């Protein structure tokens, strides 16, 4: 569970977000911006929405309920009312093939 | 219709025609009154959607007017004159109204004058259904009653009793702690817990996706537009609530099952099934009145195959149901309601509330509500509307 | 001047100043109490066009000062303190002031303040006649009083004799329903109708060109500006009220005949000749106090050559003019006035009104007003007028 | 921040922050009731700087949390549920807080919620001194309590009584009232002076130049911001008042001298040295409840070496100087107060008033109080800051 | 059947005339361009002459509270007014402007 | 009669100087431009000294709460103001500035 099989770079456009689902975890939302991958939990830490159902404007998501946002490479809230820090994991590409880290950074 | 900050819609994407229903949503049937409260010749003045309205009986059907002169804007019901069966003047200048179609027929003042015949006073459709008084707050034809009431309501056998009264807080913060899922918490004291020993748990720990927790009902035959909380399908009831691991407090174990099967519907009813006992049913509006009340209209339905049931029924509605259960049990749900008032009186509250699982319901039902009113209510329906080109 | 939102002045281009004019108009005479009801050495406080004023009377001559220090704002009235017959000292610091012209004469808490003969409080004029106070809220050289009162009222045989009180509606509702040719229906039942056996229609069936209708009078010898309302010299009076074509109601069939003769007058004074008796005369003031309340201040004339028929009158007015007519007739005109506050709160009424042919009276006056006040009282004479560039 | 029309602070280029203020100072300490009125594990609900807040006491010491669930927005104190000796239960769906930190550690509806763990309930320290409760409304960790208290509040042997209330007037007028040096003719006539042989001027004739007229204190080294009035270092005081030259009023020629050392600090507290007796020192603060209401913490402190005095000094203080001072010298500082609230409402007074040389000392700590406050607590503090990416 | 208004002359484009009719209610004749209308002078709001007041292309703002009907049509083109204006037929028969007695059906 | 108040060159444009008089209620000078102005430095309205307000252009602005007057007629030029200023002739010989002891 160290590295999660997400999918191909091919597979996401530039300024997109897909949600990635985990038997016994909460899910992850791998962003694409430009052609850096980053990921962060998926669930808003302002409530229980989905960040996959948000939108990406360049580095910074906007949650679909309340639009509070965070920054996708540093999980910092960006606008009101979020204000705990998303978690972070780790995107890594083999073989232009796209990995997320099953445990968050720290 | 801007009833809220444009900053605040923008923000709320998924339910801002919700939000922005602060004064209610028209074009939809709503109970205000019982038939009994209503008698023949006797016009009765009440407030809905923040309009001042009349209603009337004659002949033994209602009748409903708007209670404004279109004169000076003055109340009719400030003087009531119904000089024939029927019409009602205005008590100022005389300006004569027919209740059937708001035509102004005559004025006593002027009986030459220019407007007689080419004005007309709003009208609004009445039923009454179940010993109930709806009036259409809408314009048009109206659509058939069923499509804005809970599933059963209008069953033949169903007998409809209950009481309703003037709550201060908007109609939405009422129906949001209907169908909250987590807020029979706050009945863990209620004395029909232990006086009809009930089985009732704490809260609930969610199981299954998203979609499990509620069924949309977007394709119901009669129209009718509602969601259902199935947060008991997957989950697990809580009766042992901890902290720090300790127990702390325990729900009910009595044996009486209730309320394991809840609907919200347009324009705002909650259905409750069964309750407050396992053979019976509630059915509750939240009747908007203005921006900081609403009318919380409370049923309860009981199948009675003949009069000789209907009063053992009425009896234990008097003396248990009623005085242990619309008020013994409903009553912390009134000041519940009234607790949340000060949170979204400046619309912040929908930006800045905190939720949690449990409230996947209310989510649905703020989508459900948004995607499927008929209108949006706003001041300048009150007022009188405004528009140019 | 802007009291209105803009958009609603914008749409009543017929009367956009009266409409404004939310505060009543500035540069006009005001009656706000009876002679009687101020002694010597005894400052009375009261509200005029939203100020606070204050006024005494030294040497028997009435003086008024703003009441409100110019020093931190608070009223001097909080605590009275005369030390001199000719000035008045705030109970704050000590700012004193003279009667006379107002003017900072001393401070006792500072002598040698750099303030003292270097500010004035602002003072109004003010002038008894006929027994009653009136105030020139306005600036500079006050015009005759004559300009500001019906005819006949200053007539030297004329005794006036009167009540006042404060009514809970803008200044303007009280005008209009006093002007209000058809407002005479609320008045069907009155006691002083049938106890003194007036005639009295219903309304009256307008006659002649809407010219006709009234007659403005742009100027006086002394400046008056009013309008007469001659609905009743082309009309036909109606006293026989149906619906449908039978009769419900009809009107007095009494045999004095009153009030053929009525005008209104700037700044806001009705004249009603001849009322409540074929003998008398009746002049009323609706005096803004502040937006929502004025001053209705009733006076009741009879010519009287000599002291026996002033004693005579005087007798006559405390039982029953005064509990017959002044109160037993223009008590219904207060609650009307108070029903159509709501309409108009918003100032949408002023837009949504539907008007009929008697409204011609009302209009003459709308535009008579929005010619020929002399000032619109606005919030900032109120708080200090501002003006930056 | 967007507490005022920015037109007004724009005004008043002097005293920006200070006029913006209204709903007062944040990140300083504030006092807001007495040890002895917070007892073991009863919580109490207070509003501070507009910010509902719920003080506890376990184990003997003060814990303070916002008085608002982080779910719907309730006040957690409308049903107070303190299941165990170190949380409160929010009675709506049972979200549970630690007073300790303010941490969501327990939900009793969901104990499989995400959000157990991961929300924070807002948190304010507190601290006891001198038998007193201060609160620091603040962010971050709180700088030492002596910053925000006058000179000597915090002497070993100062024996600190007092009493508290809250009045309907906003603070800063409060304050001024207070630091105001003319206002002492308010006083003239105080059962104090009198009773207690004091010698009391009506005013004071200033002498020097105007930084002779105080005392800027900012380089005090625990950091406490404030100023001293010195009106009476070169002005004469003002004994015999006159009007036309002539005198109309006397002060009093007491042989007891207080008062000759007042000084105005940060956040908002004056000490008034020595007073009521030349023994004794009073320290007042007139605490921000919201922009109307503010609470009037009054002390009186004296030096005590031992039990025996301070428990004389308390007796004293209830038979004599709570009733003849701070209720018979001071009642008529809280009406003063309240008669300055018109002019200023509308914050208008603040650009309207006209001051004369006494107020030197106001404009000074005005203009002190501008500068060196800490923050200003503006209303999305109140409902919860905003920032837009 | 037909009343002589005035000379097509006699009305700049863009500009009202009222007519008035003896035992009846006056009439408007409004110049939109080249082209004349007719509707019922009183604003169907209230007592209002709309002679009095505004035009803009062929739409005619009440001078009383600002409502406006669409002289062609007669109908209500902005609030208050919602009760649609009586039209009347107006000719042009050699540069003079006529108007019918009775409202176009 | 006339007091020395400076040399122009002490004074940069767009600037006010406060000139005490013993005795006597002190006076604000400015310098719009080129060209020399005074009045009585007091603001009508309270006890705020001009000299330490904002000029803008001839106009100077009190600094205690905005009301502001005409440097050369000494009329109010906004509220909350409405005592006319004391204004005092100035004269500028050989590049001396000089301002008439009583107002006129
Ligand atoms: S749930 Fe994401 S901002 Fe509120
Ligand atoms: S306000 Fe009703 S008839 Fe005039
Ligand atoms: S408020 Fe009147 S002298 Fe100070
Ligand atoms: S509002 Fe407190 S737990 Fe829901
Ligand atoms: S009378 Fe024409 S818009 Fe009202
Ligand atoms: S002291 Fe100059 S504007 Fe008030
Ligand atoms: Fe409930
Ligand atoms: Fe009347
Ligand atoms: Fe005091």
């Amino acid at each position: 569970q160290i590295w999660l099989k997400v999918c191909a770079a091919s597979d996401m456009q530039p300024g997109t977000i897909r949600r990635v689902n985990r038997v016994g975890a909460a899910p992850l939302a791998v962003y694409r911006v430009g052609d850096q991958f980053y990921a962060t939990e998926d669930t808003c830490t302002h409530g229980i929405a989905s960040l996959s159902e948000g939108t990406l404007d360049g580095d910074v998501i906007e949650c679909p309920f309340h639009g509070g946002a965070f920054n996708v490479c540093t999980g910092m809230p960006a606008s009101s009312p979020c204000t705990v820090p998303l978690g972070v994991f780790e995107v890594e590409v083999k073989e232009g093939e796209v990995y997320v880290a099953g445990e968050k950074k720290l | 219709m801007a009833n809220v900050d444009e900053a605040i819609l923008k923000r709320v994407k998924g339910w801002a025609p919700y939000v922005d229903a602060k004064l209610g949503f028209r074009n939809h049937w709503y109970p205000v009154m019982f038939s009994k409260e209503i008698n023949e010749g006797e016009p009765k003045t009440l407030k809905l959607l923040g309009e001042n309205l009349l209603v009337n009986r004659i002949d033994g059907k209602l009748y409903c007017l708007k209670d404004r002169c279109l004169h000076r804007g003055v109340q009719l019901s400030v003087k009531v004159e119904c000089k024939t069966k029927s019409t009602i003047t205005c008590w100022y200048h005389a300006w004569t109204y027919r209740w059937e179609d708001g035509v102004l027929c005559d004025i006593l003042t002027n009986p030459t004058s220019a407007q007689i015949g080419r004005q007309k006073l709003k009208t609004y459709p009445v039923q009454e259904a179940k010993g109930c008084v709806f009036i259409y707050l809408g314009d048009g034809d109206p659509p058939p009653l069923a499509r804005d009431t809970p599933p059963n309501f209008l069953d033949d056998d169903m007998e409809i009793l209950g009481k309703n009264q003037i709550i201060k807080s908007n109609w939405r913060l009422a129906v949001e702690n209907g169908f909250d899922p987590s807020h029979i918490y706050i009945h863990k004291d209620s004395i029909l817990v232990k006086d009809n020993d009930l089985a009732l748990p704490l809260g609930f720990a969610p199981g299954g996706d998203r979609k499990q927790q509620t069924r949309v009902v977007d394709d119901d035959v009669v129209g009718r537009k509602g969601v259902y909380d199935l947060i008991g399908e997957h989950g697990v009831p809580v009766f042992e609530g901890t902290i720090g691991g300790e127990v702390v407090r325990e729900g009910a174990y009595g044996e009486k099952i209730v309320a394991n099967d809840i609907s919200i519907w347009l324009p705002g009813v909650l259905k409750v099934n069964p309750f407050p006992n396992p053979d019976m049913m509630q059915f509750e509006w939240y009747v908007p009145i203005d921006e900081n009340t609403h009318y919380y209209f409370q049923t309860l339905g009981k199948p009675c195959a003949n009069d000789e049931e209907r009063k053992k029924y009425e009896q234990e509605f008097e003396s248990k149901w009623k005085p242990m259960a619309l008020e013994g049990f409903n009553n912390d749900d009134i000041w519940a309601r009234e607790a949340m008032v000060d949170f979204y009186a400046d619309d912040k509250g929908w930006v800045n509330e905190i939720l949690f699982e449990s409230d996947e319901a209310i989510v649905a039902w703020r989508k459900l509500a948004s995607e499927h009113n008929q209108g949006i209510q706003t001041q300048a329906h009150v007022s009188g509307l405004e528009h140019h080109h």
